RNA sequence: UUGAUGUCACGGAACCUUUGUUGUCUUCGACAUGGGUA
């Protein structure tokens, strides 16, 4: 529930 | 209606105004008053218009909020009523809705001058039924005594309280009992205030007059004009003067 | 970038929670209910992620998904003439006569 | 906590006056659900 923020790969196009 | 007063005041109210909001709680307080007697005014089964407005406005004033002036000029009406009947009921009413008031600490002079009054008229219009004088007039004239002693020690020469305290205290003398224990003092304050040119307080200066013989109120009461109602009275007041 | 929630919106979010919660038509399983559902949320609490429509400064409405409800701004008795409502009846205006 | 040759206080009905009343058919059909694809 996003209670603590988190880092991901995000990938655009 | 009472509904079509108070929108009438709703549509022009200044609420920072005294005048506009002295309208506005007359036209509140007469129709409260109008539905706990189950008068025909309670058909009216109608509301007020502009309900947005007409609700910011009556919540304002609620967040701003006299009762002694309402009655007081309820008081007023019962005294032009011609018969006693009339007189005898309206007084019935407002002893009963100024009573709240009387208790409360910060209760207005102007609320507890309209009920002592307003005990002291029903104390007069109380019919005998025996030998005695009733109990209930003397207990008017004692209730009018203390709500006015309540404005009396804060001002000990209030004009209009001292002779309300003077006119039960009188009755109680007609009634058989003494004068109270403070008749001579409050007595010698409304000297103090002048001279009232009329005949329900002229003969109160008369009574100022056997106590203290003082020759100063004798010559304005012989200078009083003879065009009144109750020229009997007069005549008996110049005697006693003379 | 921040904007507003006015009592409105958050009105109208309360609301849509009590219909996911009393949906008579919902899964019987728990699991494949929404979080709005399955945990019986009845009010907007900080740090909640969800999607809003704003316009100007102001927001206008909330949803938990992105596919969800759209509740009525207005109460039902907005939607008729007011010389048909009841004579006598209930406060459709904003503010509590409370 | 009385005073005395003098108390009808069993000498006095908390008495009198006010409708828990008013308004409401045990009635009934359209959804529910949030993405997925690129
Ligand atoms: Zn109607």
């Amino acid at each position: 529930a996003g209670e603590k923020p988190v880092r991901m790969w995000v990938k655009r196009f | 209606n009472p509904i079509r007063d108070i929108q009438d005041r709703l549509k022009t109210a200044k609420f920072d105004n005294k005048d506009d909001m002295m309208n506005l709680a007359s036209s509140l307080y007469k129709y409260e008053k109008q539905l706990m007697d189950s008068s025909e005014a309670t058909l009216c089964q109608q509301g007020l218009s502009n309900r947005p407005n007409s609700f910011s406005q009556l919540s304002q004033f609620r967040d701003s909020d006299q009762t002694g002036k309402f009655w007081q000029n309820e008081y007023e009406a019962c005294k032009n009523f011609q018969t006693h009947k009339e007189r005898r009921e309206t007084l019935e009413q407002i002893i009963r809705f100024l009573q709240n008031g009387a208790e409360e600490k910060d209760a207005d002079d102007l609320l507890l001058k309209t009920l002592a009054r307003a005990y002291f008229h029903r104390g007069l219009l109380y019919r005998p039924k025996g030998f005695s004088v009733p109990a209930r007039k003397v207990e008017a004239m004692k209730k009018a005594i203390a709500y006015c002693e309540i404005i009396l020690d804060k001002n000990e020469e209030e004009s209009e309280a001292l002779r309300i305290w003077l006119y039960a205290a009188m009755e109680l003398r007609r009634c058989g009992e003494e004068y109270p224990e403070n008749f001579a003092e409050k007595l010698f304050y409304l000297a103090n205030d002048g001279f009232i040119s009329e005949l329900y307080d002229i003969r109160l200066f008369l009574e100022y007059t056997e106590r203290e013989e003082d020759n100063n109120f004798l010559d304005m009461i012989l200078q009083e004009n003879q065009d009144r109602e109750r020229l009997f009275e007069l005549c008996l007041y110049k005697a006693r003067a003379c | 970038e921040e904007y507003e929630i006015p009592e409105k919106a958050r009105i109208k979010y309360k609301e849509l929670l009590r219909v996911y919660n009393n949906n008579p038509q919902a899964v019987p399983e728990s699991v494949f209910q929404s979080r709005v559902a399955r945990e019986n949320v009845e009010k907007l609490k900080s740090g909640d992620l969800v999607y809003f429509k704003h316009n100007e400064k102001y927001v206008e409405d909330i949803v938990p998904v992105r596919i969800s409800r759209t509740v009525d701004d207005r109460m039902i008795g907005k939607r008729m003439s007011a010389d048909l409502r009841p004579c006598h009846g209930d406060w459709v205006e904003d503010g509590d006569l409370s």
